[PDB]
């Protein structure tokens, strides 16, 4: 009588290293606890006062950031429910580009409050009913909280003021400079058509001169050198080839079949004469710059130097495509001279040395083009990666504004108003759903609570002040970061605004994630694999 | 024992012990799967050894994902896999009825009764139950409303209620489109494409096709309005000769001539396509879309783009038929004698980029005999769950159409068949009547577990329901919101006659074969 | 290995291929202990308890026969050969070579006087070193020789190795039981 | 994996359904092992220790403690059976069977979502009604030799072979009917049980006297004494040394000799007192004189007593003092200070029997011995052990039939009738505890079921026949193990102990109730 045996049935038939959790205690509460640990792991990075984290991944690579999605990717989250919340956060990053930390905070809060409600005696089904109905009310409410709209995305001062909020949470100290840069870049792009592509904003990270040395470039920069003797061109007539800069060869197999001393004597001279003819036809179309996606031959380079053509070699195909979009050219699969339409043009193409790095710059003078580059200077690669993430946030905000121009107040104002209105809705709903509705409402309080906690003030004082001021009627009031004591101010008049779409999708995804985590009742983990990882994800 | 004297490393379970093993394993499976049954069931999460997550309520998926190494469990998993392969639904109920037959047989075998007599009673009860099933089956003209109720009964068990109300219309409309009068429904003609960007309630039915790839030439259009679709299976890339030809030249000029010539073979097929395009749309009003099951090299892509053709390459071997049935052309393996009659029409063709991948929509076809279900969702596991649910629902509607009969649900047929078996028992000669009783108490596991899952007392609910069915005769089942009896045919709770028949047959057969097992033996070393 | 060996199936497959190597009874109770209970024992046990009690009584009577002297005595050098080299067969002898002058010697002699009554089976003798050994060095006392059948079994020699002036009647007892002479029931505490 | 495993990681835990499954599975396993022990048609199990010793047994308690089991539920049930055996001597197999069957019949309804609390309420109600029906059907009978013979037969025929049971019956009944004093509880200690390993097992007899497992250690002592005066003493007659460590000091070999002669004067004096009593009570060699000392006698005392013709046995058992003073009729002495012929008993025969290396001393032809012995003769150690177990069962059976002057019909008759009464009582129970009552009834019904199973008949057919016969007639009927038909247990002489049935009902109900209410088995005392 000194060992409890496994019970007959599933407990015995289960494999060796497999685990089975069932019920509120073994499954639901453990999942909620894991998600709570996750939310706690990422809470201290929320907001402008959010602190950076130094995550080292399994490859000993270092990420210094307060970007929630980046931290989550580089963490090795192993609990499945936390994995699900992270999946939701990554869907937020994909759909909107900003708001991943909101998704985490809100999901963790909803799950904590759901645990509370299950302890007081509600069923997961009723909790889910209340959470879903309250999410529907939140979506019904949010459109009415919209205060501002963009009204112009071709301007640079309005666009800078609009991107400032998204690029403030990240890179708080310097947010006017970066917002100016990202506005310049975004408005050079964004044509007369309503479509805006974020991949057309390129970021080149060069090292050594502080972030204030960053710049925008209407064109392209390649950390390459020139293949030939020419390094500068002032009226670029670029010709782009996806083929190498060499004589075309057979796809099957080629053999030089010599049968006479004359053929042997003439073969090499014929090859060079052919190359000379090819490159001279290219030069005679007026092209002064040739950009090949493949290799360069020594003879072809010789003759390009002879005819004063700048040769550039882009190993990547995406780089070639983006250069074609930049210059207005067409990648030719043959070494045939380009027609007047297949040619691209640039007000300048030159080789420069930005810092230690040598670069080839295709620079337009016009304040437009199909692609724009942000040259980020900085004393550290990690610092520049963080600033690139801030740039990505600003650009994704610009795209969200191209999609939906509506704006809600930030700094917790929207969250407090949502909490208030959903509490007022739950107070009217009778039945067991009111508890869950009121908890869904109170969950919004987690956002200004995190902002206050990170600013370095008492979250309770802040939340009480916000509730009091929002009772008086002010829906645009949120907390003040610029105050050693708990304080509040008009988010609108201050210009601290978020995107209607950002909040919409964050609430939707966080609610779906929490509700999904709750619907789990049994977990049957398998023994961990030594498999060479998922085959499709490579 | 006998085997262990010859093969010392042999494992053996004899007579009663063997029975003990098998029934125990069955009951173990039942304990796991009992919660899967019905819309009030709970979703289980299953984590692979790699860490992949599955959220499922499906009996077959749950079986194959549980971590089990039992021979009886293997037998029952295979029976469920056959149930799923042929009918698409009925796996959880299959496992439950198997487990309950074994339990109810243990009830009498523990009393020293021989399993042979229980199996005779099983056979008698199977016959009478199949008869009562064919009698109570509802032969109904399969209208959109009936099919909607059927698909609801399946999707509400497999997914959330709002998402089930969406997938219902999606699935019923999908089948009612690919359906030809008195000609078995080929579910292959319903492509199933999943996109991972939007909410799960955005899952839709595209009355056309969605290819998981697009054009690889950038200068190719991203949207085509009035499109001629050329479905081909012809290589448009460089093909080397079978006989290892090899090129021999004496001069750079000859090398250039051979390089220009070696592509003439494929340039000619591209020229054929381009001439067809010019002859069928002499202006830029219409569009022209080539969809090739084989490759297209960059040179051909350039040649076709220059003429304004949108070329997608390496499509799926099934998309050939799906496109010829949706658009309405002819799929070609050669351009020898191609005519405008070989072309299909699509009132819209466009491209959608999602992260790093591209999709191509072909919509506004005239009367497509092939459609697609676009499974949208925010998570891989949401997409997998919706795929499983739509598989179940498609099979359900297909079976209700094929078998023009339909059976009431909510355990109603099970209750009524139990009563009929209990009234039939005296007509059985010998102690096989006890096996009949066991069969009845086995049939009664469906309503019981439904009550168990809705949060009600099994015994009270079952007596209420049987009382209501004896006083009225109305085929009644469980109301999962009140625990009271309800007329399933009146409230729209429908099950598939094929599924119930397959349950009876397969469950009886496997349970009989297990009960007659008297020795489990591993002696192969 | 390439990967960390943990609860995973990959390591297990590697292991299967051949890589990644993987009060008890009245039997012991004494005469006093046997009296302590008496009633506890069942009569069926008491039948064999009679035999075990007779066995223990025989052993105790044997030890009574063996406890010849039980007291410290002094021998001169002249009779040393008879008293030590030719003591009783198998009888453990402990000789304390000492001069009355050295106080540490007197402490050791007092401890031996106690141990003699504590251990009546072992023979305890003391002798003046100058009178046992021709010109025994002055700074080489106390000397504790442990003898068996005329053979030296142990020799704790020196005013330092013996264990210091703090030497109680316990650590000396253990040192004497080191060679298995007095057979105490304890461990070396100090 | 749970609450306890978060604090003590090396903790084993079975919660709610798992704990119930564990316990019921173990109970069903014990029942499956012990089902064959029940009844005379049961089979004997052989049990081999880790040393190689053989036990042949049909006894539930012996089988339990000898099976090789490590289950907590099995430990609980083993202790319940051990209490059953310590207090009643019989009822252990039936105890285990009824426990297992109560657990099974309760699982029948708990798997159907019923709460175990309601089953335990039904168990308590059924216990009340069953105890009432038991007191009602009990047969209060004047315990005559024939009734006691039938009772002891019903027990010994279950424990041993039929011929040996027909012998042990007379032996056991006569033994108890001899050591019994009118209206005075029976001290079974007054029945010594000595086993001899030389002859056939049917030579097992009742000596109306005593058999000591030792004899005289002086050869010149007689080996047979006809008309014997027995002196039962507890006085040391060997050399005793002084408490205060005296020791002898002499100056001459003559003084040493005087001290050697003197050191024994103390024991010589007690020997002389014995010899003087012997001479005064039997002045000739016609009668005999037997000293039986609980303590020792040295060779000098043995010589001194032999010279006078006394047979002295030494180091007898502390119980033999009372057994000899009650059989022979003397007085047991701790001193010979003032001893008189009234301190002596009489034995019409005393003799010695050598068996291999051991000696036995028989004291027979006592007048009216209130103490006797059962001589277990048999050819094997395991035969002797088996007969010892059987005679324990039979002695307890007759003792219980006398103490509780009532006696209950056997062959599952009382169980059948109690099941019918419980099923007729069910409607008077309020709520779903009626199911607990049904479970109790079908659990009680395992005794006739197993009896049929072991006699080689169909449980269901036999049980319906028996219940039909009991409902149409009302005659308390049970299983006829040779025909499978119903039979009147009271008419055919198949008797059980009312005390045993009551102890079964009580203890089985209690342990089954407590097991069903277990919702967590937990081992967390590690580290
Ligand atoms: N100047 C500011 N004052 C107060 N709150 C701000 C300010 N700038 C940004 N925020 C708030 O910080 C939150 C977003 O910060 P961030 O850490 O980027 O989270 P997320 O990744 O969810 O956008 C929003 O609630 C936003 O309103
Ligand atoms: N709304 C409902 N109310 C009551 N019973 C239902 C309802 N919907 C389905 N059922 C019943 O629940 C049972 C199990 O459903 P499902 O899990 O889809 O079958 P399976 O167990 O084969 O997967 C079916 O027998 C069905 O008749
Ligand atoms: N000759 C017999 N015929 C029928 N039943 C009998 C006979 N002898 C004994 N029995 C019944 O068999 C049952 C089990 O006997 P036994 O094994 O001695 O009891 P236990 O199970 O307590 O060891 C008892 O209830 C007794 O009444
Ligand atoms: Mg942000
Ligand atoms: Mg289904
Ligand atoms: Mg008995």
């Amino acid at each position: 009588a000194l060992h409890v045996p496994k019970a007959p049935g599933f407990a015995q038939m289960l494999k060796e290293g497999a685990k089975h959790f069932s019920g509120l205690e073994e499954a639901v509460y453990r999942n909620i606890q894991a998600c709570k640990e996750l939310a706690q792991t990422t809470r201290t990075a929320y907001g402008p006062n959010g602190m950076n984290k130094m995550v080292i991944n399994h490859l000993e690579k270092l990420f210094v950031t307060n970007d929630a999605a980046t931290i989550l990717r580089e963490l090795e989250v192993q609990h499945p429910a936390a994995k699900m919340i992270v999946m939701a956060s990554h869907m937020q990053e994909q759909e909107v580009g900003d708001g991943t930390n909101f998704v985490l905070v809100f999901a963790g809060a909803l799950l904590e409050l759901a645990e509370e409600l299950l302890r007081i005696g509600l069923s997961v089904s009723e909790v889910i009913e209340g959470y879903e109905i309250a999410c529907r009310k939140a979506h019904e409410i949010l459109p009415n909280l919209v205060c501002c709209s963009a009204k112009n995305l071709r301007d640079i001062d309005e666009v800078s003021s609009l991107l400032r909020t998204s690029i403030m949470s990240k890179q708080y100290g310097n947010e006017v400079f970066l917002a100016k840069l990202i506005a310049q870049a975004c408005v050079s792009i964004f044509p007369d058509s309503g479509h805006f592509n974020v991949d057309n904003i390129r970021v080149c990270k060069i090292l050594g001169s502080g972030i204030s040395s960053s710049s925008v470039l209407h064109g392209m920069v390649f950390k390459k050198e020139t293949e030939g003797d020419v390094t500068s061109v002032k009226d670029a007539k670029i010709a782009v080839y996806s083929c190498p800069f060499d004589g075309m060869i057979t796809e099957t197999k080629g053999t030089v079949l010599i049968k006479t001393a004359e053929e042997l004597m003439n073969f090499s001279k014929g090859e060079e004469n052919l190359m000379d003819a090819q490159v001279k036809a290219i030069a005679d179309t007026g092209a002064n710059v040739v950009v090949t996606g493949g290799k360069v031959a020594d003879m072809a380079l010789h003759y390009a130097n002879k005819y004063n053509i700048m040769l550039v070699r882009l190993n990547s195909k995406w780089d070639l495509r983006r250069l074609c979009k930049t210059v207005g050219a067409t990648a030719l699969p043959r070494l045939t001279p380009p027609v007047l339409e297949e040619m691209g043009h640039c007000d300048s193409v030159y080789l420069s040395e930005v810092g230690d790095t040598q670069v080839v710059v295709f620079k337009h003078e016009k304040e437009d083009g199909a692609i724009s580059t942000i040259v980020l200077r900085g004393s550290t690669d990690n610092l520049m990666d963080d600033i690139e993430r801030a740039v990505d946030d600003g650009v994704n905000t610009f795209k969200v504004l191209t999609r939906d121009k509506r704006l809600v107040p930030g700094g917790g104002a929207t969250e407090i108003e949502l909490a208030k209105q959903i509490t007022s809705y739950g107070e009217t709903c009778p039945g067991l759903e009111q508890y869950a509705i009121k908890k869904f409402a109170e969950a919004f309080e987690a956002i200004p609570r995190a902002l206050a906690e990170n600013s370095g003030v008492k979250a309770n004082e802040v939340i009480s002040k916000l509730y009091a001021v929002h009772q008086e009627g002010n829906k645009n009031v949120g907390l003040d970061i610029e105050a050693e004591v708990p304080a509040v101010k008009d988010m609108l008049e201050a210009g601290i605004l978020d995107t209607y779409l950002g909040k919409y999708w964050a609430i939707k995804l966080a609610t779906n994630a929490a509700v999904t985590v709750l619907r789990v009742d049994q977990i049957i983990m398998a023994k961990p694999a030594g498999g060479p990882k998922p085959p499709s994800g490579k | 024992a006998a085997v262990k004297t010859l093969n010392p490393k042999a494992e053996v379970a004899r007579a009663q012990a063997a029975l003990a093993v098998n029934i125990s394993a069955a009951r173990g499976l039942q304990d796991v799967l009992r919660t899967n049954l019905g819309p009030k069931g709970t979703m289980k999460m299953l984590v692979s050894g790699a860490g992949d997550i599955k959220l499922t309520k499906d009996g077959n998926v749950l079986l194959h994902e549980m971590q089990i190494q039992h021979p009886t469990a293997s037998l029952i998993a295979k029976v469920a896999t056959a149930q799923d392969d042929i009918t698409g639904d009925g796996t959880t109920s299959n496992v439950l009825i198997i487990g309950e037959l074994l339990k109810q047989a243990d009830l009498y075998i523990s009393e020293g009764l021989h399993p042979r007599i229980i199996t005779e009673g099983f056979e008698a009860a199977k016959e009478k139950a199949l008869q009562f099933l064919e009698e109570v089956k509802v032969s109904r003209e399969m209208d959109r409303e009936t099919l909607i109720d059927v698909a609801r009964t399946s999707l509400r068990t497999k997914v959330h209620a709002e998402l089930a109300d969406v997938l219902t219309e999606a699935v019923v409309d999908s089948i009612l489109a690919i359906k030809k009068q008195d000609e078995p429904i080929d579910l292959f003609m319903i492509e199933i494409m999943e996109m991972k960007h939007k909410s799960e309630t955005d899952t839709s039915l595209i009355r056309g096709l969605v290819l998981d790839h697009g054009a690889r030439h950038p200068d190719m259009k991203k949207r085509v309005e009035d499109a001629y679709i050329l479905t081909c299976n012809v290589s448009l890339e460089y093909e080397k000769t079978e006989v290892n030809s090899g090129f021999f030249y004496k001069s750079a000029e000859e090398r250039e001539k051979l390089v220009k010539a070696e592509r003439k073979f494929i340039e000619d097929r591209v020229k054929k396509i381009i001439e067809l395009k010019r002859k069928v749309c002499g202006d830029s009003d219409k569009g022209f879309v080539v969809i090739n099951q084989k490759g297209i090299d960059p040179f051909s892509l350039d040649a076709l783009s220059k003429e304004g053709i949108v070329a997608l390459r390496r499509a799926k071997r099934r998309n050939m038929e799906r496109l010829t049935l949706a658009c309405g052309g002819v799929a070609l393996n050669s351009f020898d004698d191609l005519s405008p009659d070989c072309l299909g029409h699509a009132g819209l063709v466009y491209e959608y980029t999602l992260g790093e991948e591209k999709f191509t929509f072909i919509e506004k076809c005239n009367n497509p005999r092939s459609v697609t279900l676009l499974i949208k969702g925010p998570n891989k596991h949401t997409l997998t769950q919706i795929k499983d649910a739509v598989r179940d629902g498609l099979r359900a509607v297909k079976n209700a159409i094929d078998d023009g009969c339909v059976v009431p649900g909510a355990g109603a047929v099970e209750v009524a068949m139990a009563e009929a078996l209990i009234k039939h028992k005296p007509s059985v000669k010998g102690r096989a009547q006890l096996g009949v009783q066991a069969f009845a108490d086995a049939l009664l596991i469906i309503p019981k577990v439904l009550a168990q899952n809705s949060g009600f007392d099994l015994q009270e609910t079952l007596v209420k329901i049987q009382a209501e069915h004896s006083e009225s005769g109305q085929l009644v089942g469980v109301d999962l919101n009140t625990g009271e009896p309800m007329v399933a045919a009146e409230v729209g709770v429908w099950d598939n006659y094929c599924v119930k028949k397959q349950l009876l047959h397969s469950c009886t057969v496997i349970a009989t074969n297990i009960l007659l097992v008297d020795e489990i033996m591993r002696a192969g070393m | 290995m390439q990967d960390p060996n943990a609860d995973t199936e990959w390591n297990d497959i590697l292991r299967k291929k051949g890589i990644l190597p993987p009060v008890k009874t009245y039997e012991d109770m004494t005469l006093e202990e046997l009296e302590d209970h008496e009633d506890e024992f069942n009569e069926e046990d008491e039948r064999a308890i009679e035999m075990y009690r007779r066995r223990r009584l025989a052993e105790w009577k044997a030890t009574k026969l063996k406890n010849k002297f039980g007291e410290v005595l002094e021998i001169s050098g002249k009779d040393y050969v008879q008293e030590v080299t030719k003591a009783g067969e198998g009888l453990w002898v402990i000789l304390h070579l000492y001069k009355q002058g050295i106080p540490l010697c007197a402490l050791i002699n007092q401890h031996l006087s106690g141990l003699a009554r504590k251990f009546p089976d072992v023979k305890f003798i003391k002798a003046i070193s100058t009178t046992c050994i021709p010109n025994y060095p002055d700074r080489n006392l106390p000397t504790i020789f442990v003898y068996l059948e005329g053979d030296i079994k142990a020799q704790f020699i020196g005013p330092l190795v013996f264990g210091g002036m703090n030497l109680t009647r316990d650590e000396l007892e253990w040192k004497l039981s080191e060679s298995g002479a007095i057979m105490t029931d304890l461990e070396e505490n100090p």
